[PDB]
């Protein structure tokens, strides 16, 4: 159960951040 | 924009009708069509683009000794770049936390 668990919070934490640094991308357009 | 689209306009109006004017007399060549380009555009416009050059030469005159006209000169445009800098690197940083999260699967 443990190991589940962390696995879970381990992709929710990668999904996020992927989430995050996609809609980021190019920020500055330049 | 003012400055630009004045010296737009007196490029466009620099090449007038009044180099070509010089063939409007010997359009009386039916009796004793196209007779009005001998009087708008023989002297008027001459005079008209002249009126505008003397108008241009009467400016302020704002540079007299030095150099005016600045205004980047300085500050954090320098560190705005740097700030894209810092932007860069998180994104290298979120690059290698999500290979390293990639590896953990």
């Amino acid at each position: 159960n443990e190991l589940q668990r962390k696995d879970a919070l381990v992709q929710k934490h990668l999904t996020k951040l992927r989430h995050w640094q996609q809609v980021l991308e190019d920020i500055n357009v330049q | 924009n003012e400055r630009l689209r004045a010296l737009e306009d007196i490029e466009r109006e620099i090449g007038a009708i009044l180099q070509n004017a010089g063939t409007v007399i010997l359009e009386l060549s039916k009796e004793k069509r196209l007779l009005d380009r001998q009087a708008a555009a023989f002297t008027a416009s001459v005079q008209h683009v002249e009126a505008e050059l003397s108008a241009q030469i009467r400016y302020l005159t704002q540079v007299a000794t030095g150099q005016p006209h600045e205004g980047s000169s300085y500050s954090s445009r320098k560190d705005c770049q740097m700030a894209l800098k810092r932007v860069d690197y998180a994104r290298l940083k979120l690059s290698d936390v999500a290979r390293t999260c990639e590896q953990m699967l």
